RNA sequence: ACCAAAGCUAGCUCAACAUACUAAACAAAUACAAAAAUACACCAAAAUAAAAUAAAACAUUCACCUAACAUUAAAGUAUAGGA
RNA sequence: ACGAGCUACCCAUGAGCAGUUUAAAAGAACCAACUCAUCUAUGUGGCAAAAUAGUGAGAAGACUUGUAGGUAGAGGUGAAAA
RNA sequence: CUCGCACACGCUUACAUCAGUAACUAAUAAUAUACUGAUAAUUAACAACCAAUAAACCAAAACAACACUAAAACGUUUAUUAAUUACAUUGUUAACCCAACACAGGAGUGCACCAAGGAAAGAUUAAAAGAAGUAAAAGGAACUCGGCAAACACAAACCCCGCCUGUUUACCAAAAACAUCACCUCUAGCAUUACUAGUAUUAGAGGCAAUGCCUGCCCAGUGACACCAGUUUAACGGCCGCGGUAUUCUGACCGUGCAAAGGUAGCAUAAUCACUUGUUCUCCAAAUAAGGACUUGUAUGAAUGGCCACACGAGGGUUUUACUGUCUCUU
RNA sequence: AACUAUUCCAAAAGUUAAUAACUUAACAUGGACUAGCAAUUUCGGUUGGGGUGACC
C-alpha cells in the first residue's frame, strides 16, 4: 500500500507528474512549444574585486572582542539623523513638514529597492 | 480465480481518492483530518 | 441509472438538424424563399433520413420527405392565400394555405416555436378541417390537434418508409444500436396488463382563448 | 419541527411532523427609502403591517426578536440612518413632501452613532470596528523626531 | 425557435445581489478588507479591472472594429481550404471565363511529338510511381502526405531532366508559401482571393497567348450559366478586415516575373479532409485567376479594360493517383459588367495516372495472383504534364 | 550447570489552587496529486437526534443520553403515566 | 464516516486478433496468440485463504484488455445466481 | 531445458565498487543480486511540462480503386493579437510489482524463438505404500451409476430439453436456468443535464421465445381503466356432477342439477403425484434402460404458450463397429 | 408515517350584476380521500420429539 511516510517526490510519480525541487523559474513557453528563457529573471551575481582588498577569513586570537551591543533603531537615529536635526533646529532651519533632507522617505514605491515589500532578495 | 491481489497500485488513483485536496473538498474529509490531528497522526493523509 | 437498458452502442456523430422550416437569412427580406437540395444521407441519431439544403450563404440539414432526391428544388413560404396552394412534396407552407386532404409532417406547435411533432420515419399526419382561422390535424397516434393556422408545416410523408418492416437479424444488431438486454427477473403481470379498450382522448388544443 | 399522534389518540403511532408557513410574493412600498422591494412575506407579516399602521411603522416599531430577519434589520438600519442624517436625497425636488414624510416618524429619531449599529451582526460589527481602527503603523522616525524636538525645547527653555 | 445553447453547459448567471445593496443610503459591510471570503458578510462589487500598463499576452483581445484596416463593406475572401459547392459553376461565375473540355492544340502538338520524350519514358515513370508509393519510406504502407509531394517532385525532376535537349528551362525557378492577394468587384459584391500555394513555378519570360481571336469573338456571345437558389458568394469567407491592394508574393524588380505553372497538393489521409475534384478545379480556377490578375494589373495599371495581350497561367492539381490540368487565359479586367469579353479556361478533368497500387503481394489459395507494383498505366497523363511543363519552349 | 530470577526508576491516576484556554517552531514551500514562487474569478449551504434496553413480548411510554445554574430542605411531594 | 485500484454496469481515451477455407470481417467453419474453466487425476496447514498436469469451449465479436472517471448500503449494480 | 530484450504502470537504492560474514537474511552450505559497513551513482536529443478568439469545411477507417451498414477516434489554411531573449525544471540504477514469504499464482504494449536466458539430481541405497510416464500374451467394455480415465480409434445413427452465437452462482452446481432475433400487451401529443439535443414506423414498463400450423371458452370473483353502469384474460386466473339406456363390454342418446364456461385443437406413463417395473413390439442370450405404438393425463394442455422441424449443445440418456490394463488377472 | 401520482375543501389572485355565482399559468401552505412505494412488530401453550388431529 505504497509509503505514506516517504515524501512525495517527482521520482515517485508517473511521466505525467513532474514537480520541481525548489528552483526558481527563468522563463516561459514560447511560440514553437520550446522554452524561451528570459535574461531579466536570471540572477546576475554581484561580485567585487578581491585582489586589491586586504582581509582574511580568520581573526587573530590575541584580538579582543567587544561588549555585544545589538544595533537599535534609536541608536541609528541618534548616530545618523540627530546631528542634522539638532544643527538645523539650533540654526532655525528645521522644517517639520519636509523631512526628505534628513534621510526620511515618505513612500517606498519611488525607489528601486523597497523595504516593507522586500524587493531585493539578498 | 485466485484472490489476495485486489490492490493493484496506482499513484493517480491513490492521490485522487485519499489525497489532501480530496480530503479538503468535503467537510466529512475535513473532520477526518481533524480526528487524525486529535489522535496525533504522523501522516494525516496520502 | 434513470433509464434502463441503454448503452454500449456504436460511436455516433450528431448532425445539427434545423427544425424551423421558415428561417430567412437576413431580416431585410422577410419574403418566401426557394432552396436547393444537394444530397440525402442516413442519420444515426433518428430513424429518418436527412437532406442537405442550401440557399443564400448557408446550408441546413432538414428532415427529408419520401421522394426528395439529389439536386431538387424546395420552396418555403409563410404566405396564406384564399386560392390556397398547389402542394408539392417538398414545400413548406402554413397550415391555413394547405388544402383539406393534405398529408403533412414536421408540424409546428406554436407560431415561431419550431417543428416538434411528426418526425419519425414514414409517419405523416393529415389535415382535417379549418374553422374560424384555426387548423385541426390528425396525428399518427390518431389524436386531433388544434393549432393556429399560421404554423408552418411540410407536406408529405417522412422518408425511409420501410423502417417499420426492417428486420433485426440477431441480438448483436441490438447491441450495435445500443439497446442493452432486458433484466432476467420474472415479474408477474398485474392488473395493468390486458387488452384495454379506451375511448379516444379529446382534441388537444394549443390555441389560447382570451 | 415536532411530533404528532395519528387520529389524535395517545396510544396511536408517533409521527415526525413539520409545519411550514404559507408564502407569498408581494411588493412593499417604503416611504423612507422610496423603493419597491419584492419580498417573500407571510399573511401574519401583512396582518402585522396593517395592525402597526404602516410598512415603515411595522419595521420601526417591531423589535429584533419579533422581526427575526437580517433583511428587516438592514431595512431598519437604513431608514433609521436616513432619519438620523436627514438626507436631501429622499425627494430633491419636493422639500414640503420631504418634511411631511419625516414629520410622521419623529418618535423613532435616534442619533447617528446609535443609528448605524442597529442592524449589524457580530461579524459585521467586528469588521466595521477593524476597519475604523485600521491604521498603518507610524514610522519610528516620526516618534524619534518628536522626542528629539521635545528634548531640544527642554534644553532651550532651561537656559 | 430552438436555440442551440444548453442552460447547464452555458456559463452561469451571477448570483443575485445581497439585500443590503438595495437599501438606499446604506454602506454595505463586505469581506474585501480581509481579502478572503467570509460567511455572513455581503459580497463586494468590484469595478472592471484596468491594467494601467498594458501587457501583450495577458490582455483581452481587441475588437475587430479597432483594427485600422476594418471596413464596413464585407469582402468575400477565398483561401486554400475553402470549398465551393457547384465548383465548376461557381468558378466560371466568379471568374467570368468559359470552360473548354480539351487542352489546346498547341499543347496536344507538343505532347504527341515523339522528339519531346525522355529516353526510357515508361520505365522512368513506372519507377517513379513505385518510388513514391512504396520505395521512399521505411514503412510498408506510406501515407498520402508522404507520397503526394514525392510523386509531384519526382515528376518535376523527370520533366526538369529535359533541359539538356531544351536549354530554355533554366529561365524558371520554384517558389514556396508566398502571400497572394487579388481583390476585385464582380456584380456589386467585393471578392478577394488571398492566401498561399503549394509550389509555384515562375519564369523570366511571359507565356504566349494560346487562344485565337475567333475564339475570343465567339466567347463574347457566350452566356454564363446561372443558378438561382445558391448565391455565387457561398463557400467564401466573409471578412470585414482586408486591404484593397493586389499583392503578389514578389516585390519590384524580380528577375523571374511571370508564373508559368501552379501546383496544388492534396496531402491528407482521410476522405473528408481532401477536396472533392470539383472543389479542386474551382480552387485552381480562382487561384490561377488571382495570379493572372496580379500580373495583368502590375504590368498595366489599376484601370479596368480589355487586354490586347492575354495572360496565360497553367496549373496542375494532384491527388496522387488522379490529376487535373488547367490552362487559364485572362483577357478582361472590367468584371463589373456581365456583357463584355469573357476569359478562357481549358480543363482536363480526372486524368488517371494509374488505377491501383499493391504495396504487398496478395495471396489467394496459397499462390500469388497479383504481383507487387501498380496495376494499369496511362502515359497520356504524363504526356499532358510534360507538355504543360514544356509550353514555354 | 544451562535456561532463568531479583531490584527502583522512568513515568502515570485522582483532586485542589490558578491564570482565564488551540503548546513549541515558523528562514522557505505549504488545500496543482499538500510542502511545487508566477494569470482573467465564480463562491458557497442548512432540515427534531435514533436504536440496542426496561415494560420479562411489543406498538403508547423507557431516567443520563454532548442544550451551564450550584448546596441544605420542601420531596421522591403534588402531578404525568398500555394510571 | 470510509470504500467501484478486486468485482457488477456505464462515460471517455487507446491497443490487439497470425495462418487456413469461402462471393463474405457471415453474431459461418479449423486452429494459434488471447479469454473462460467441461471432465479427470494430484494437491487438502498445499506452489496456492481455489493452484498444477492432461483434456476441453470461443477465438473479427453480444470479443478481450491498458489508463482514467462515475453510480455507496433504508443503497449501488444485476443477459435474477437473491 | 528454452517466457528473451525493452517500454508504460508499479516499487524506492534493494543497483555498482571495496572489505567482512561468529551471529542476523537465503527455509541448507559454498558466497552474496537478496545480510553488514564505507564510498560512489542514473548527465538529453527519448518522455513530461509545452497559445487562444472568429470563419470555409456533408462526403469513413478496412494496401482503398470504390463500396456495405452498426454511419464511424485521429486537422488544415484565412484574419486578430500571441513577452523574443545561448544554456529552464523534471524521470533516467536494479536480479524490481500485486499476492503475510527470494511463493509452480496474477500482470498492459513493441520485435524475436535465440545471436538471448537459465539448471530437473546435496551424497548414497533402490523395501512397501503413493503420484507421473512407457510397454504387454489371449480376450476387447465382460469393470463401473455411467466407455469415468486411457487407448495404433478419434466414426455412424435415435430420442429428451433448449432454436441458434452468448451470459450466470469469483471459492463445491455452466445447465434444461437467464438473455436473444421474431410475436404480443399496456403508458405517454412532448424542449433545454437522463429519456433526448430524440417526437407514436417514436420512447419507456413488461410477457413469451426464431421460423411452420396455431393460440379454443369465460369478466362469475381479484385487480386495471371508467373515478357509479360498462370494457378487458397474448391481466391474476379457471374451464362439471348424479343416474338409466343399443343384441352382454362400452354408451351414439336422454332426464335432472350447478355454473362464467364446463379442457377445444394437439400431444401423451412424458422432467408430468401415487398405483408403476401400466400393456404390447423392436433392440439384447438375458434390459425396472432406450426407441415405436395403446391411452381419462379424473392432478396434460395452447404466449405462466401446445405441437412437430433444419442447424446447433464441454447439457441429459441410448445403440453399432474401431480402440484399448477399464476388466478376466495383473506384471 | 415520509415520498410520488389523483381528487375535494380552505388559503391566494381575481371577474361579474345592483348579497350570491364563476375561474385558476407556474410555484405553493393547511386539512381530508384513493392507491403505489413503504415504515414498526409478532408467529399462544400442553404434546410419551416436533408438524397434523385434539384440548385450554
Ligand atoms: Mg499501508
Ligand atoms: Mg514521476
Ligand atoms: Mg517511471
Ligand atoms: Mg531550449
Ligand atoms: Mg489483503
Ligand atoms: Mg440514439
Ligand atoms: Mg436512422
Ligand atoms: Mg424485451
Ligand atoms: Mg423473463
Ligand atoms: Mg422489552
Ligand atoms: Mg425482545
Ligand atoms: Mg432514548
Ligand atoms: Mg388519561
Ligand atoms: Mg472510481
Ligand atoms: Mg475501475
Ligand atoms: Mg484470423
Ligand atoms: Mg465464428
Ligand atoms: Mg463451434
Ligand atoms: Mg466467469
Ligand atoms: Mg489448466
Ligand atoms: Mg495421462
Ligand atoms: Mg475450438
Ligand atoms: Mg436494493
Ligand atoms: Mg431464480
Ligand atoms: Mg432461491
Ligand atoms: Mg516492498
Ligand atoms: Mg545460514
Ligand atoms: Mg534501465
Ligand atoms: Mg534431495
Ligand atoms: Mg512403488
Ligand atoms: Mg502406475
Ligand atoms: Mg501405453
Ligand atoms: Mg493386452
Ligand atoms: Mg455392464
Ligand atoms: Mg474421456
Ligand atoms: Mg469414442
Ligand atoms: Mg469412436
Ligand atoms: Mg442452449
Ligand atoms: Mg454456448
Ligand atoms: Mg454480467
Ligand atoms: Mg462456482
Ligand atoms: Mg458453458
Ligand atoms: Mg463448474
Ligand atoms: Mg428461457
Ligand atoms: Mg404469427
Ligand atoms: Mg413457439
Ligand atoms: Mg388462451
Ligand atoms: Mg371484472
Ligand atoms: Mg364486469
Ligand atoms: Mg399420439
Ligand atoms: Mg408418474
Ligand atoms: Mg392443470
Ligand atoms: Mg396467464
Ligand atoms: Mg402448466
Ligand atoms: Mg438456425
Ligand atoms: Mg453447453
Ligand atoms: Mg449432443
Ligand atoms: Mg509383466
Ligand atoms: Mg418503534
Ligand atoms: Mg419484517
Ligand atoms: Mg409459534
Ligand atoms: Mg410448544
Ligand atoms: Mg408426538
Ligand atoms: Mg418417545
Ligand atoms: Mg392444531
Amino acid at each position: 500500500g505504497a509509503d505514506r511516510m516517504s515524501k512525495w517526490t517527482s521520482k515517485r510519480g508517473p511521466r505525467t507528474f513532474c514537480k520541481g525541487r525548489g528552483a526558481k523559474g527563468t522563463g516561459f513557453h514560447g511560440r514553437d512549444g520550446k522554452f524561451v528563457q528570459i535574461k531579466e529573471m536570471i540572477p546576475e551575481l554581484v561580485v567585487p574585486e578581491l585582489a586589491g582588498f586586504k582581509l582574511k577569513p580568520y581573526v587573530n586570537y590575541r584580538a579582543p572582542e567587544g561588549t555585544d551591543t545589538p544595533l537599535t533603531a534609536k541608536q541609528l537615529f541618534l548616530e545618523t539623523a540627530a546631528p542634522a536635526i539638532e544643527k538645523d533646529f539650533k540654526a532655525g532651519t528645521f522644517d517639520p513638514e519636509h523631512l526628505e533632507k534628513y534621510g526620511f522617505e515618505p513612500t517606498q514605491e519611488g525607489k528601486l529597492f523597497q523595504l516593507y515589500p522586500k524587493n531585493f532578495p539578498r | 480465480k485466485a484472490r489476495g491481489n485486489e490492490y493493484q497500485p496506482s499513484n493517480i488513483k491513490r492521490k485522487h481518492k485519499h489525497g489532501w485536496v480530496r480530503r479538503l473538498r468535503t467537510p466529512t474529509g475535513v473532520q477526518v483530518i481533524l480526528r487524525r490531528m486529535h489522535k496525533g497522526r504522523k501522516s494525516l493523509s496520502h | 441509472i434513470q433509464v434502463h437498458g441503454i448503452g454500449g452502442g456504436h460511436k455516433q456523430r450528431y448532425r445539427m438538424i434545423d427544425f424551423l422550416r421558415f428561417r430567412p437569412e437576413h431580416e431585410s427580406k422577410p419574403g418566401p424563399f426557394e432552396e436547393k437540395v444537394i444530397a440525402v444521407r442516413y442519420d444515426p441519431c433518428r430513424s429518418a433520413d436527412i437532406a442537405l439544403v442550401a440557399g443564400g450563404n448557408r446550408k441546413r440539414w432538414i428532415i427529408a420527405t419520401e421522394n426528395m432526391k439529389a439536386g431538387d428544388t424546395v420552396l418555403n413560404s409563410d404566405h396564406i392565400g384564399r386560392m390556397a396552394v398547389a402542394a408539392r412534396e417538398g414545400d413548406a407552407h402554413p397550415l391555413g394555405a394547405l388544402p383539406v386532404g393534405t398529408l403533412i409532417n414536421n408540424v409546428e406547435s406554436e407560431p415561431g416555436r419550431g417543428a416538434q411533432y411528426i418526425r419519425a420515419a414514414g409517419t405523416c399526419g393529415v389535415l382535417l378541417r379549418k374553422v374560424n382561422g384555426t387548423a385541426i390535424i390528425q396525428l399518427p397516434s390518431k389524436r386531433q390537434m388544434q393549432v393556429l393556422e399560421t404554423c408552418i408545416a411540410t407536406v408529405g410523408r417522412v422518408s425511409n418508409v420501410d423502417h417499420n418492416k426492417r428486420v433485426i437479424g440477431k441480438a448483436g444488431r441490438n447491441r450495435w444500436l445500443g439497446k442493452r438486454p432486458n433484466s432476467g427477473l420474472w415479474q408477474r403481470k398485474g392488473g395493468w396488463a390486458g387488452r384495454k379498450i379506451r375511448p379516444l382522448p379529446p382534441m388537444k388544443s394549443y390555441v389560447k382563448l382570451p | 419541527l415536532g411530533h404528532r399522534y395519528v387520529n389524535n389518540d395517545k396510544l396511536s403511532k408517533r409521527v415526525r411532523k413539520v409545519w411550514k408557513p404559507q408564502l407569498f410574493q408581494r411588493e412593499l412600498y417604503s416611504e423612507i427609502l422610496d423603493k419597491r422591494f419584492t419580498v417573500t412575506v407571510t399573511m401574519r407579516t401583512l396582518d402585522l403591517i396593517d395592525q402597526a399602521c404602516g410598512f415603515d411603522f411595522y419595521i420601526l416599531k417591531t423589535p429584533k426578536e419579533d422581526l427575526c430577519s437580517k433583511f428587516g434589520m438592514d431595512l431598519k438600519r437604513g431608514m433609521l440612518l436616513r432619519l438620523a442624517r436627514q438626507d436631501p436625497q429622499l425627494h430633491p425636488d419636493d422639500p414640503a413632501r420631504r418634511a411631511a414624510i419625516y414629520d410622521r416618524y419623529k418618535a423613532f429619531v435616534i442619533p447617528e452613532a446609535e443609528a448605524e449599529w442597529v442592524g449589524l451582526t457580530l461579524d459585521e460589527a467586528v469588521e466595521k470596528q477593524r476597519l475604523l481602527e485600521e491604521k498603518d503603523p507610524i514610522p519610528l522616525f516620526k516618534i524619534f523626531v518628536e522626542e528629539l524636538l521635545g528634548q531640544l525645547q527642554q534644553q532651550a527653555l532651561s537656559e | 425557435a430552438y436555440e442551440w445553447g444548453v442552460r447547464s453547459t452555458r456559463k452561469p448567471e451571477p448570483p443575485p445581489l445581497d439585500r443590503v445593496y438595495e437599501i438606499p443610503g446604506l454602506e454595505p459591510i463586505t469581506y474585501a478588507g480581509k481579502m478572503h471570503f467570509m460567511p455572513g458578510l455581503a459580497r463586494p462589487v468590484f469595478p472592471p479591472w484596468d491594467p494601467g500598463w498594458t501587457h501583450p499576452k495577458f490582455r483581452r483581445l481587441p475588437p475587430l472594429h479597432e483594427h485600422p484596416l476594418y471596413k464596413d463593406q464585407a469582402c468575400y475572401v477565398f483561401h486554400q481550404r475553402c470549398r465551393l459547392l457547384e465548383g465548376v459553376k461557381q468558378a466560371l461565375w466568379l471568374t467570368k471565363t468559359q470552360l473548354i473540355e480539351g487542352l489546346p492544340e498547341k499543347v496536344l502538338r507538343l505532347a504527341d511529338d515523339p522528339r519531346n520524350h525522355i529516353e526510357n519514358q515508361d520505365e522512368r515513370v513506372l519507377n517513379a510511381i513505385s518510388h513514391a508509393r512504396l520505395w521512399h519510406s521505411t514503412e510498408d504502407i506510406p501515407k498520402r502526405e508522404t507520397y503526394c509531394p514525392v510523386i509531384v517532385d519526382s515528376l518535376i525532376q523527370l520533366c526538369k531532366s529535359q533541359i539538356l535537349k531544351h536549354p530554355s528551362l533554366a529561365r524558371r525557378i520554384c517558389a514556396q508559401n508566398n502571400t497572394l492577394s487579388a481583390t476585385w468587384n464582380r456584380e456589386s459584391i467585393l471578392l478577394q482571393v488571398h492566401g498561399s500555394s503549394g509550389a509555384r513555378l515562375n519564369a523570366k519570360d511571359p507565356l504566349p497567348p494560346v487562344a485565337s481571336q475567333e475564339e475570343v469573338e465567339a466567347t463574347k456571345n457566350h452566356v454564363l450559366e446561372t443558378f438561382y437558389p445558391i448565391s455565387p458568394t457561398m463557400g467564401l469567407q466573409e471578412c470585414n478586415v482586408y486591404d484593397v491592394n493586389d499583392d503578389t508574393g514578389f516585390q519590384e524588380g524580380y528577375p523571374y516575373p511571370c508564373p508559368h505553372t501552379l501546383y496544388f497538393l492534396e496531402s491528407a489521409n482521410l476522405r473528408p479532409r481532401r477536396f472533392q475534384p470539383d472543389q479542386l478545379r474551382a480552387k485552381m480556377i480562382l487561384f490561377a485567376f488571382g495570379s493572372a490578375l496580379a500580373q495583368a494589373r502590375l504590368l498595366y495599371g489599376n484601370d479596368s479594360k480589355v487586354l490586347e495581350q492575354p495572360v496565360v497561367v497553367q496549373s496542375v492539381g494532384t491527388d496522387g493517383r488522379l490529376f487535373q490540368f488547367l490552362v487559364l487565359q485572362l483577357n478582361t479586367t472590367d468584371l463589373a459588367s456581365d456583357e463584355g469579353v469573357k476569359n478562357l479556361a481549358w480543363v482536363d478533368s480526372d486524368q488517371l495516372l494509374y488505377q491501383h497500387f499493391w504495396c504487398l503481394p496478395v495471396i489467394k489459395k496459397k499462390v500469388v495472383v497479383e504481383p507487387v507494383g501498380p496495376i494499369g498505366f496511362q502515359p497520356e497523363t504524363f504526356r499532358k504534364f510534360l507538355a504543360l511543363y514544356l509550353h514555354g519552349a
